[PDB]
């Protein structure tokens, strides 16, 4: 059984910062890169970034690269992503997925979602 | 030896009809009555019509009265011929021979 | 690294194999003074040559192939000249089936000899023809390779003599086949014994589209003799 | 690079396009309207385990589909594609069906 | 079925002849226990029933006089007549009985002059 | 359904021979013929026997069984049993039937009664029906040196022909009829043959049918 | 004469008797043999013959697809492949292979068997497997730690492309209901697979099963095969 748990959904007035979180258990944390994507509510899904729990390196889309930080942590095994200078367009739902254990970009578990 | 009937008789089309054919001079249930090739065997028997006179023929046989009884239903006037018995000969389940005639009607 | 037959010479063989049928060699018959005795020819100085057939093409959707080996020589060279006007023949081949890929295809083929291999017609009642059975050169094909076109299994297939080409280890089989038949000497030209079959179990890839991967078969018939057509009288 | 979602509504041989080519390399996501995302196809041929033998789906060099033989009551949700050949990665548009 | 066909026709001959007349059958009509051909020869003078004179194509009927012995093999049969007389005016009959149904021959009636 | 468990201990190989694997006198051919008229025609009554041809591709209990191999060589033993039948008397009668066997290249007989019958070249058996069953064990009679199961050629040479019937492979029919031609009009008289192949020989093993058959001449699931 | 008197038991017709019979045809002479090749003697010739099992033990699997189990670079590390339960009677991988066919002939069976496994991937594809197997005492393993503890080999299909395992020693019977779990053959992933960007990414496995010189049948029935 591997679950993927967000936290609950929040706003904030624009020029503002917010932080999520992404708790995974189930699986051996570090081994697996973890992915996060946006949904702007009647549209598709667009990819952001992720981080590699492993060695800390992150990698982000050319269009959220100021926008959104990634980190890790070990111990709790949680993986956070930071907005900064909300808007009113950064308002929509905040997925986090699991890459493969061979780095390949499928994304078989998912999490539920987080409204902004 | 002798195989005497009725005499002779013609109706309008739409009346059935019976032909009697009586033998005499001869044991009986030993004899195939033919028809003319419809057989009776004369021993509780039913007998093989003929294809053509399928539904046109039905008959049966009564031993005490030594009588062969023929009905035919829903005549013709295409039935202007002589219908009459014959003795026929059966050994031992075939039908053998053509012995002797009868009258005529 | 190669092997020469009279005339022809295939040098192409990795490492040597020889497949026996049934454990025996192509022999010629013992006490033939019973059986149609006209002094045998025995053509075996002038016969003996690999009758290299045309290339077969296997891709992705292919399904298998098949041959049958007095019928795919009656009209080649000097068997197919000798197969007429002879009447009788008593012979034993020789199969090197040799495909060729990189070390980039993948896949696995059985090579399969069913001794007499009696077809049967998908899902009627009419018995197969004169020109869906006598093809001749140019083989067939399997319409349903899993029960060998006759209701059998494959699975179950290599109770007959068969080698295996797995494309990631060789790429070579090879097969000699006895004279297997009841009578001591046969008709050639409606009679068939052998029926050679390569069929791929695992199909091929890669990560463009899929390669030609040509298979080739050389027949070769071992110890072969005819009747006597030659008389003193 | 662009990918494009040829039919926009279906109410099932459900198609897309690429800029370029991307060598197979696609998958098919389904999202329930709970807010539940599993995929179906990955690398334009095989199926996930744990996914029910109705839906298949084809590949090409550029032009790839999905499809389905029989429907079902909760069959209806739109379907995604994802190409994975060069980052960043790029969805489609989806087919609200 | 059985055809039974006549040959002759309904000849015409004077008295003092020796006279046959062709019957022909479809196929064999050989009993195979009595290894005997069923086959019977009829004789109808008009104004009465007609009579059996051979049965088994060579076996002649107790009452019948010895001019009338007719047999042939084959599918192709006859009677011999050994003294045509005034009296023997009828319309001979052949008649298959080997196999349902019995259908009889073509009629050949004879004419004396 | 409940799950049981036994230790099994085992010596000895001698159930799995071929001679032990082929035997046991399987049924291969039951018809009876019988009579329900009181008169018939003398053209009914010479078509009172039967004759089967001896090719054992009957029932498909042993011909599945019978397919695992490529060429055999055995003999038959047949064995004939005879019971009777009703349709005021009950007792059954006590008859005398004659079965004989005729070989390739000699005339089948067309009819109950007939020169054939009477031929002394070929093997005639005479009993009754208050006896123990008739018994003939019938040799090897192909002009091969083994009989061929699946052939993979045509009969004769010509394009019309029949696929995969091999002309040396028949052994020839057996005909068997009552004797006592007496037209017993209301019984029933049924005839068991069996078959026991003995010295079995075979030859180059074969993968077992699993899809069902479609004819008795040909494969064509 | 000699006096005789008869038992019970005279005249009566067993299918199993073996007892000589008239000839028909006295002095006629058969033809003579001819050494055909590849006579068979003993049925425990045939069931000592390798033959494949299918291993793609899922639902609507058509076809010739059922001989083989696709790994691909897309799979986890820890997942288990296959499976294959040791019954002969019993529907499976191993029902429609050349020792589950004879042996349905007979009631009885007991003997040592041999598995062989063999990788059809192309020449540079590299990974291990895990191949274990369960006595018929203790159940399936579903991970693939608690799997190793059993008798395992590591297989690294990277250098060999085959592997060979013994099966101590099955047996069975029908018992007039059915018995179960004598055995199991299961294989985990142990690295996930590695192709270069030229040859494909799945790869494939085929599996071969014979029985070995020590197998035994006994009490010959009739096979439900065609009935």
């Amino acid at each position: 059984q591997v679950q993927l748990q967000q936290s609950g959904t929040e706003l904030a007035k624009p020029g503002a910062s917010v932080k999520m979180s992404c708790k995974a258990s189930g699986y051996t944390f570090t081994n697996y890169w973890m992915h996060w994507f946006k949904q702007r509510p009647g549209q598709g899904l667009e990819w952001i970034g992720y981080v590699n729990p492993n060695t800390d390196y992150t990698d982000y889309n050319h269009k959220f690269k100021d926008k959104a930080t990634l980190t890790a942590d070990k111990s709790s095994s949680t993986a956070y992503m930071q907005l900064s200078s909300l808007t009113s367009e950064d308002s929509a739902v905040y997925f986090c997925a699991r890459g493969t254990f061979g780095n390949y970009a499928s994304f078989a578990y998912w999490g539920q979602g987080t409204l902004v | 030896v002798q195989l005497q009937q009725s005499g002779a008789e013609l109706v309008r089309p739409g009346v059935s009809v019976k032909i009697s054919c009586k033998g005499s001079g001869y044991i009986f249930t030993d004899y195939v009555m033919h028809w003319v090739i419809g057989v009776i065997s004369t021993y509780y028997g039913d007998g093989s019509y003929n294809q053509k006179f399928k539904g046109k023929a039905t008959m049966t046989v009564d031993k005490s009265s030594s009588t062969a009884y023929m009905e035919l239903a829903r005549l013709t006037s295409e039935d202007s011929a002589i219908y009459y018995c014959v003795r026929g000969e059966n050994y031992y389940g075939v039908s053998g021979t053509m012995d002797y005639w009868g009258q005529g009607t | 690294l190669q092997l020469k037959l009279g005339n022809s010479a295939i040098v192409t063989q990795e490492a040597a194999n020889y497949c026996c049928a049934y454990g025996e060699w192509p022999n010629y018959l013992p006490d033939h003074e019973a059986v149609a005795i006209d002094k045998p020819t025995q053509p075996e100085t002038a016969t003996d040559r690999f009758y290299t057939l045309k290339s077969v093409k296997w891709e992705t959707g292919s399904t298998g192939w098949w041959w049958k080996l007095p019928d795919a020589l009656n009209n080649i060279g000097m068997f197919g000249q000798n197969v007429q006007h002879h009447y009788l023949y008593r012979s034993g081949f020789l199969i090197h089936v040799q495909c060729n890929a990189t070390k980039f295809h993948q896949g696995a083929l059985l090579v399969v000899a069913i001794p007499e291999h009696q077809r049967g017609a998908h899902n009627t009642n009419t018995s197969p023809g004169f020109d869906d059975i006598m093809k001749g050169e140019e083989g067939g094909t399997f319409n349903h390779p899993y029960v060998l076109d006759d209701g059998t299994s494959l699975a179950c297939a290599t109770i007959f003599p068969h080698q295996w080409i797995n494309l990631r280890t060789n790429n070579s089989a090879t097969i000699v086949l006895p004279w297997m038949n009841a009578a001591p000497m046969d008709f050639p030209l409606r009679h068939n014994q052998w029926t050679l079959a390569i069929i791929p179990v695992v199909p091929l890839g890669t990560r463009t589209t899929s390669s030609m991967v040509p298979i080739t078969v050389s027949i070769a018939p071992m110890c072969c003799e005819f009747n006597g057509l030659r008389h003193a009288i | 690079i662009q990918m494009i979602q040829s039919p926009s509504s279906m109410f099932v041989s459900l198609s897309c396009r690429a800029s370029q080519d991307i060598r197979g390399n696609l998958d098919w996501y389904q999202q329930k309207p709970g807010g539940t995302i599993k995929l179906l196809i990955y690398s334009t041929s095989n199926l996930n385990s744990g996914v029910p033998s109705r839906f298949s789906g084809s590949g090409s060099g550029s032009d790839y589909s999905l499809t389905i033989s029989s429907l079902e009551s909760e069959d209806f949700a739109d379907y995604y594609c994802l190409q994975r050949n060069a980052y960043p990665l790029t969805f489609g548009g989806g087919t609200k069906l | 079925d059985i055809v039974m066909s006549q040959s002759p026709s309904s000849l015409a001959v004077s008295v003092g002849e020796k006279v046959t007349m062709s019957c022909k059958s479809s196929q064999s009509l050989l009993y195979s226990n009595n290894q005997k051909n069923y086959l019977a020869w009829y004789q109808q003078k008009p104004g009465q029933s007609p009579q059996l004179l051979i049965y088994w194509a060579s076996t002649r009927e107790s009452g019948v006089p010895d001019r009338f012995t007719g047999s042939e093999s084959g599918t192709d049969f006859t009677l011999t007549i050994s003294s045509v007389k005034a009296e023997d005016l009828a319309v001979f009959y052949c008649q298959q009985y080997y196999n349902y149904p019995w259908t009889f021959g073509g009629g050949t009636k004879l004419e004396i002059k | 359904a409940i799950q049981t468990r036994t230790v099994i201990n085992q010596h000895g190989v001698s159930e799995t021979l071929v001679e032990n694997f082929l035997s046991r006198a399987a049924l291969v051919s039951k018809r009876s013929f019988e009579y329900k008229d009181h008169t018939s025609s003398a053209a009914q009554a010479d078509k009172n026997f039967f004759k089967w041809t001896i090719n054992t591709r009957s029932f498909v209990q042993l011909r599945r069984k019978l397919e695992l191999f490529t060429y055999l060589r055995f003999d038959a033993e047949i064995t004939i049993l005879t019971t009777v039948a009703v349709n005021t008397y009950v007792g059954l009668p006590d008859l005398t039937l004659q079965a004989m066997f005729v070989p390739t290249g000699a005339l089948t007989p067309e009819k109950q009664d007939s020169f054939h019958w009477q031929s002394g070249s070929n093997a005639s058996v005479f009993f009754k029906i208050s006896d123990p069953p008739a018994r003939i064990t019938i040799p090897f009679m192909c002009i091969n040196s083994a009989y061929s199961v699946f052939y993979d050629g045509f009969a004769g040479f010509e394009k019309n022909g029949l696929y995969g019937i091999n002309p040396a492979d028949t052994i020839g029919n057996l005909c068997v009829r009552i004797v006592n031609e007496h037209q017993p009009v209301g019984f029933t008289v049924t005839v068991r043959v069996y078959m026991k192949p003995k010295h079995i020989k075979a030859w180059a093993p074969r993968p077992p049918r699993t899809l069902p058959y479609m004819s008795i001449a040909n494969a064509n699931y | 004469g000699v006096p005789t008197y008869l038992l019970p038991g005279s005249g009566q017709f067993l299918t199993t008797d073996d007892h000589s019979s008239a000839p028909a045809l006295p002095c006629f002479n058969p033809t003579p043999e001819m050494h055909i090749p590849g006579q068979v003697r003993n049925m425990l010739e045939v069931v000592q013959v390798e033959s494949m099992m299918e291993i793609n033990n899922t639902e609507s699997a058509v076809g010739m697809e059922r001989l083989k189990v696709d790994i691909s670079a897309l799979t986890d590390v820890d997942q288990l492949l296959f499976n294959i339960p040791l019954d002969i009677q019993l529907d499976g991988p191993l029902r429609n292979t050349l020792v589950g066919n004879i042996s349905r002939y007979y009631t009885h069976w007991s003997g040592s068997l041999e598995m062989t496994f063999m990788f059809c991937g192309s020449f540079m594809a590299t990974g291990k497997l895990i191949l274990c197997y369960t006595p018929p005492g203790g159940s399936c393993p579903t991970t693939r730690e608690t799997a190793m503890l059993g008798t395992h080999i590591v297989w690294d299909f990277g250098l060999q492309s085959s592997v060979t395992l013994i099966i101590p020693w099955i047996s069975g019977s029908h018992y007039r209901s059915t018995n179960a779990n004598v055995g199991y053959v299961t294989c985990f992933m142990q690295t996930n697979l590695i192709v270069p960007s030229e040859s494909s990414d799945t790869c494939s496995l085929i599996g071969f099963i014979a029985a070995k010189d020590d197998f035994s049948l006994r009490l010959m029935r009739d096979s439900p095969d065609i009935g």
